[PDB]
């Protein structure tokens, strides 16, 4: 992560506001829809359009994501809680952070135009992967 | 392979595609956000910014060429090996491009979509483009496997 | 597709390999290095600790059908994607594993030949094996393809 | 990364010690042989067997990875002038990395048997996999 990549992620997820827990929701409704293998982490969800548990699960995913924009130096210590959860308890595969990090990046082109210039996107998907790995990363 | 309701949306969307600017800003985009991809375009001149890449010419050129393949490919969607033969063999035998960038590419282009789409390109839109991207990225690494 | 030589070196120290050890030696590793894996075998039980996951007796005899899987395929070195046709099958639509895993299981598998070989494992036998588990990777992901 | 994996990296190159730049060396080799794209970063080199060169190079990247080991908490700052050469000079792809690392663990397995213990191997390889991620993470 470059000084240049923090003002660039900082600026762009200031920009998404009080919506982040529909652009989450989005993002994961791509990830079903795109990548149908993504569902077998989800057998106590209904993932169909518009779905409570989707957009409750959005807001969840995007305000971890609030936390992580503040805390860009705090990373592995403030999504410590997470990294329990998704590492030690769901042991999640590596390669399913990289298609919702991808989705995310599909709904924030979408939604933000003016904001999702090639400097800001390639910040935003070294943010998602240095988020990921942290979520991933003590595994034992 | 894909529904028809897939093969229908993929072939509407692709129509609005102009003329174009979409094959540079994915190329671009790549070369931005995946940096190591710019030594293949070591004689493309000047990279060294994000601006740098959107504004070369060379570039915006070959970008012109790369989404023109991605055009064929999409006429012959039940056979995109012998479509993407004449290419996949130059990039793997000794051109050296490592496969994973063949799916950093398709993705990037999928993001250019949502960018210039934007609601438009839908999550159903988008999951039928992935089965696409998918099936190109595959099809282009046929020679390595 | 080896060398004759290659395929001579290949042959020589696969018939040294111990089919009883080797095998849930390079699955133990798996699980233990890479534990995200574990997820496909919480069926097998005690995976808590490095200790525990090496000494399991389903992660041994499991091992040791996987090893048999690859010697199936030093057999029919060309006929792979036929040699992985059920087992492509079974691990695609049946069991969901990521492609990247079967690369990774290949790659701890090289690891363990060298650990129990020693300077018996050099660098053009290590390169001989490495064109045989990207061999029996790619054709155990030939379903997604 | 945890300490219970310093007591097993520490200790790992405790048996390695002068044979590192040695190891090096026969990690590159197995790069090369194994991996033949991995030569294009090298065509400036005589990648024969033996070749004094790439035995030089091997000792280079050998007290690399026992200064990142030293410097394990901080370690960005501290291979930041590898940073700069790898992702901005030469443009090496990560995959690259992920080759160079199992080439490693590869000549520590063979050499080191009895140090290389399941412990030890995933100790190593999320070690290699931080020190790869170090001249990864400026990339622009
Ligand atoms: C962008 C990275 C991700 C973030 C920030 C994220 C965030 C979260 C958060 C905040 C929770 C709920 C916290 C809690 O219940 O204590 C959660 C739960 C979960 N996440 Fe993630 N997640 C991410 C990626 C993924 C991926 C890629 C998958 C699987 C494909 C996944 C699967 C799950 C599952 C299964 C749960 C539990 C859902 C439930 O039972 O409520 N997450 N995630
Ligand atoms: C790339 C090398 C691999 C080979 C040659 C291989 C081979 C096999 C074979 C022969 C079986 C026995 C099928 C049976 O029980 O009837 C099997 C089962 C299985 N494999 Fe793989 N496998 C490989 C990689 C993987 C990986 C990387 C994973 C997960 C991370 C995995 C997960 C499984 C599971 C969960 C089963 C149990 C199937 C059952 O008993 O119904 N395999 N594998
Ligand atoms: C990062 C490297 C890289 C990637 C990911 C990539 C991905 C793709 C994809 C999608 C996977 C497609 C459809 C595609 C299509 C093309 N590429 Ni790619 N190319 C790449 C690097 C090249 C280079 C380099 C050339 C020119 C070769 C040279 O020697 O100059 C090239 C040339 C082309 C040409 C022109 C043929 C010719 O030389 O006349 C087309 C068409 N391509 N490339
Ligand atoms: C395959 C590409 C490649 C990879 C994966 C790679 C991976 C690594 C890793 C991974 C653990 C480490 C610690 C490492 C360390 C080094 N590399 Ni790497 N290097 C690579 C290609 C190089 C090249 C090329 C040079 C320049 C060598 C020269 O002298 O021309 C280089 C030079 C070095 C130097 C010497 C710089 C100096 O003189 O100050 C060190 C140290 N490195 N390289």
């Amino acid at each position: 992560l470059s000084p240049a990549d923090k003002t660039n992620v900082k600026a762009a997820w200031g920009k998404v506001g009080a919506h982040a827990g529909e652009y989450g929701a989005e993002a994961l409704e791509r990830m079903f829809l795109s990548f149908p293998t993504t569902k077998t982490y989800f057998p106590h969800f209904d993932l169909s359009h518009g779905s409570a548990q989707v957009k409750g699960h959005g807001k969840k995913v995007a305000d971890a994501l609030t936390n992580a924009v503040a805390h860009v130096d705090d990373m592995p210590n403030a999504l410590s809680a997470l990294s329990d959860l998704h590492a030690h308890k769901l042991r999640v595969d590596p390669v399913n952070f990289k298609l919702l990090s991808h989705c995310l990046l599909v709904t924030l082109a979408a939604h933000l135009p003016a904001e999702f210039t090639p400097a800001v996107h390639a910040s935003l998907d070294k943010f998602l992967a240095s988020v990921s790995t942290v979520l991933t990363s003590k595994y034992r | 392979h894909l529904t028809p309701e897939e093969k229908s949306a993929v072939t509407a969307l692709w129509g609005k595609v102009n003329v174009d600017e979409v094959g540079g800003e994915a190329l671009g985009r790549l070369l931005v956000v995946y940096p190591w991809t710019q030594r293949f375009f070591e004689s493309f001149g000047d990279l060294s910014t994000p601006d740098a890449v959107m504004g070369n010419p060379k570039v915006k050129a070959h970008g012109k060429k790369v989404l023109g393949a991605f055009s064929d490919g999409l006429a012959h969607l039940d056979n995109l090996k012998g479509t993407f033969a004449t290419l996949s063999e130059l990039h793997c035998d000794k051109l050296h491009v490592d496969p994973e960038n063949f799916r950093l590419l398709g993705n990037v282009l999928v993001c250019v979509l949502a960018h210039h789409f934007g609601k438009e390109f839908t999550p159903p839109v988008q999951a039928a483009y992935q089965k696409v991207v998918a099936g190109v990225a595959n099809a282009l690494a046929h020679k390595y496997h």
